[PDB]
């Protein structure tokens, strides 16, 4: 229980923050910028911070920024193409061999 | 044959050479670039700060100007600044710009569009030449303009004659 | 005194400034609109002349509008 | 460490290297029938010193004692054996009879100022100081 | 052997540790100088930079007001469709400000320091354009009548602005050619303006025409008021046959957009301000299609048709060809000419390639007479069914 207070003082200061913005890599550069666009604004190249994933380099997974400059923070275990997502929406019937069947 | 290979490690080696000589030494020397070039590459990377927008080069203007269109939907009017040369760069290239004050620091970008995707499909023929039957010379008169400028150039630039297309 | 409240106007006056048009100017008077109730009494409409202008950035913005300006042209 | 006096070190390390790699880089050899390669890179380093321990001794805790069996002798109004408390086995060893300074009062030995009879015997002469009345 | 394998691995090696040198020095991002023309660029953009130019954003001047603060105010509307009522600086000097055309105002203070370059709002259409290249008169097929006629119309009185004054007559604006395909109205279009040596502006008939209508109006529009300005131009329109076509409309998308580009390029010429410093060379291979507005004089002063040469002339194109070429001078131009009339000036050179192809296959550098002379039978007889000349001839 102690722990849980202890931690919480801190959390108030560290929550204070310009917000944060969701992403998708491009590509990276070799200089350790990497090209991000994000979805609502513009692509910019900005740096990755290493204390948290550097899995963030990788192309083509999506990313979570934390805004202070659009710094990457990590990247995002779900992932979506519009390929899949056209299957999905659609619905389509699907149907066994009897119904053609006979 | 001898003199050929000879050459070519020299080509090789006084573009390396020469860029060089002139840095290392010039370190040492009291006055030249020594410094202030390793700064200079320094200093970019501080005056352009993180993020960076991102534009499209359309045309370079002789003016000390270019339009380069940044990614905020609208259009800006860039200056060659922040080091950087204005004839190096060719059009159709995307370039990194400082947003702070608008300069284009430099070229790495193209940030690849579909459309030149659809266009290049590789080939990998089902049949091809030397396993169709009959009528050789059929496919030899097609060569003419297709295959034989491709395979030796030369026969078509000694001729003369304008090279079939 | 004018001067020293009219020195951040013009600030605001100076560059960078927009262009916005006037949704309705509600022009409604500095003395008393109707006297709350509730949990402690007073005015909350305490607000003089006021217009609501549409930015042209897609917001919109409530403001209280000055009384130099001419009212008949706003 | 000073500052100042370290900061010489560094400057005197740089320069050889800079400069002799400056030349050594650039001139060509390889090709040359004299070979001695058209590349060759020059880099020294500087080293500092670190904690000395001349002959062993033992650590126990932070250490509010450090011993070794193995004794040497030192001087009083030079204690440069600056001991930790609580050690009195070190302090006139375990109990002097090679001095002059002979136990009477035995393995009483404070860390501090232990002065006991220095008639019962002489191996050594013991000039007085009047310093610490000038200080006074 | 072991020499070379060492100096490889070597000065690979070499950029690698170089790798923080060859961003700055050469270029390629991080600095892309070379501290001989850039010092001087880079020192005049600077000064600039401190003050209120850098970041700017491209805007425009919709009005001239006098209205709140400062007796010179101006409404600028910037390319995000906000407006901002902005001042104007002393500060560096304005060079280029009209209404309506691209003006810079800056982000952090928005005030004009330098307004954009003259009607630079089609960024499209200019970085195409070669300007005044060299094309050799030994690929520009023929002496022939036909080539100097042109001329006397276009490079005479760009070269020499002179003569037509003393005299007090009116200069040459318009020329048409008109004639079936490939007999090089192309070719010499190009071959005269360098000649000349006066600004060569090629534009394409499908590049005038866009998407949406009235999009083809500000091209066009802002393509002759650039023309204009600048000193000495020649917009050579380039193939329009139903890139031109007469005004109609048919409620489905209509020949509205083509009629569009045609209209605006009619709205400026004559309108109430004349055509400016602007020559007009026109390519159809239809006039059949074209509006009556523009086959009148005022841009089109002289018709000339180049079309399909004359007996001489098909050997005069033979000799020419010949000159490039490195094949025999013991083949007699003249028997080539009379094996094979009604050729155009693209059959001419496909009977020097031809003669090539069978050249190769026999495995000889140089061309034959029996290779021409069978190459000149095949043409009379099997491309007369392609070729473009009986549709073109009868529109022109």
């Amino acid at each position: 229980l102690n722990a849980k207070v202890r931690l919480l003082r801190e959390e108030l200061q560290l929550l204070q923050e310009q917000g944060s913005y969701v992403g998708e890599v491009v590509r990276a550069m070799d200089k350790k910028k990497v090209l991000v666009k994000v979805h609502p604004e513009g692509k910019f190249v900005v740096d990755v911070d290493k204390n948290i994933d550097i899995n963030d380099v990788t192309p083509n997974c999506r990313v979570a920024l934390r805004n202070d400059s659009y710094t990457l923070h990590k990247i995002l275990p779900n992932k979506v193409d519009p390929l899949v997502s056209l299957m999905m929406v659609e619905k389509v019937p699907d149907s066994t061999y009897e119904m053609i069947g006979g | 044959t001898q003199c050929r290979l000879k050459l070519l490690k020299l080509e090789r080696i006084k573009d390396y050479l020469l860029m060089e000589e002139e840095f290392i030494r010039n370190q040492e020397q009291m006055k030249p670039l020594e410094e202030k070039q390793e700064e200079e590459r320094s200093k970019v990377d501080d005056l352009r700060g993180t993020p960076m927008s991102v534009g499209t080069l359309e045309e370079i203007i002789d003016d000390n100007h270019a339009i380069v269109s940044t990614s905020v939907g609208s259009e800006h009017y860039v200056s060659i600044l922040s080091f950087v040369d204005k004839d190096l760069l060719e059009p159709g290239c995307s370039v990194l710009l400082n947003h702070k004050v608008h300069a284009v620091i430099g070229v790495l970008m193209d940030d690849t569009d579909p459309l030149v995707t659809v266009m290049k499909v590789e080939k990998a023929p089902q049949e091809t030449y030397a396993d169709i039957g009959g009528l050789d010379n059929q496919i030899q008169e097609i060569k003419e303009s297709v295959e034989l400028p491709l395979t030796h150039p030369e026969y078509y630039e000694e001729m003369g004659i304008k090279p079939p297309k | 005194k004018i001067k020293e409240n009219s020195e951040k106007i013009k600030v605001n006056k100076t560059l960078p400034y927009l262009v916005s048009n006037v949704i309705e100017l509600l022009d409604v008077d500095p003395n008393d609109q109707e006297e709350d109730g509730a949990n402690i009494d007073l005015d909350s409409q305490r607000k003089g002349k006021c217009a609501v202008i549409k930015t042209s950035t897609r917001q919109t913005y409530f403001l209280p509008v000055i009384g130099l300006v001419d009212a008949e042209k706003l | 460490e000073v500052p100042k006096e370290k900061e010489k070190e560094k400057v005197s390390t740089a320069v050889l290297s800079i400069t002799a790699k400056a030349k050594k880089k650039e001139k060509e050899k390889e090709k040359k029938e004299e070979e001695k390669m058209e590349v060759d890179e020059a880099e020294k380093k500087e080293e500092k010193e670190k904690k000395k321990e001349p002959e062993p001794n033992f650590q126990l805790l932070d250490n509010p004692a450090r011993v070794m069996p193995a004794q040497l002798k030192v001087l009083s109004m030079t204690e440069t054996c600056r001991y930790q408390p609580f050690k009195p086995l070190s302090i006139g060893g375990i109990i002097i009879l090679k001095d002059t300074s002979e136990d009477i009062e035995e393995l009483v030995e404070p860390v501090a100022a232990h002065g006991p009879k220095i008639e019962e015997e002489e191996q050594e002469p013991e000039p007085p100081e009047p310093f610490e009345y000038i200080d006074d | 052997q072991s020499t070379y394998s060492r100096q490889i691995k070597q000065v690979e090696d070499d950029i690698q540790q170089l790798l923080k040198k060859i961003n700055e020095l050469t270029g390629i991002k991080e600095s892309d100088t070379g501290l001989a023309p850039p010092a001087l660029w880079d020192l005049a953009a600077d000064k600039q930079t401190l003050q209120s130019e850098q970041p700017l954003q491209v805007a425009r001047c919709t009005k001239i007001i006098n209205a709140d603060s400062e007796d010179p105010k101006y409404i600028i509307n910037v390319k995000q469709f906000a407006k901002f009522v902005v001042d104007l600086s002393d500060q560096v000097a304005p060079t280029d400000i009209e209404e309506g055309m691209r003006v810079g105002v800056d982000r952090n203070k928005y005030q004009i320091h330098i307004p954009l370059p003259p009607k630079i709002d089609p960024t499209v259409t200019m970085m195409q354009v070669e300007e005044k290249p060299d094309v050799t008169y030994s690929d520009v097929g023929g002496c022939k009548e036909q080539i100097e006629k042109l001329r006397e119309v276009v490079e005479t009185p760009l070269l020499h602005p002179e003569r037509f004054v003393n005299l007090g007559i009116e200069p040459p604006k318009g020329v048409l050619l008109f004639g079936p395909p490939g007999t090089g109205k192309t070719l010499c279009a190009r071959a005269v303006a360098n000649r000349t040596d006066a600004c060569f502006i090629p534009v394409i008939g499908s590049e005038l025409v866009q998407k949406y209508v009235g999009e083809g109006a500000r091209m066009v529009r802002e393509l002759f008021e650039m023309a204009r300005t600048k000193k000495a131009c020649l917009i050579f329109f380039d193939e329009i046959d139903a890139i031109g076509g007469a005004r109609f409309d048919d409620g489905a998308g209509g020949d509205n957009e083509v009629q569009r580009t045609m209209l605006e390029l009619i709205n400026q010429l004559d309108g109430f301000d004349p055509r400016g410093n602007i020559k007009v060379l026109m390519a159809t291979n239809r006039p059949d299609t074209l509006d009556p507005a523009l086959m009148r004089p005022g841009r089109l002063d002289r018709k000339i048709e180049f079309s399909l040469p004359d007996l001489e002339g098909r050997t005069h194109i033979f000799k020419i060809h010949a000159r490039s070429m490195s094949v025999e001078r013991d083949i007699r131009f003249e028997l080539l000419a009379r094996l094979c009339p009604n050729s155009t000036g693209a059959e001419i050179r496909s009977v020097c390639t031809e003669a090539g192809m069978f050249a190769i296959r026999a495995r000889r550098k140089i061309a034959t007479e029996k290779d021409f002379l069978e190459a000149v039978n095949k043409v009379i007889k099997s491309y007369a069914k392609f070729s473009a000349t009986p549709r073109y001839m009868t529109y022109n």
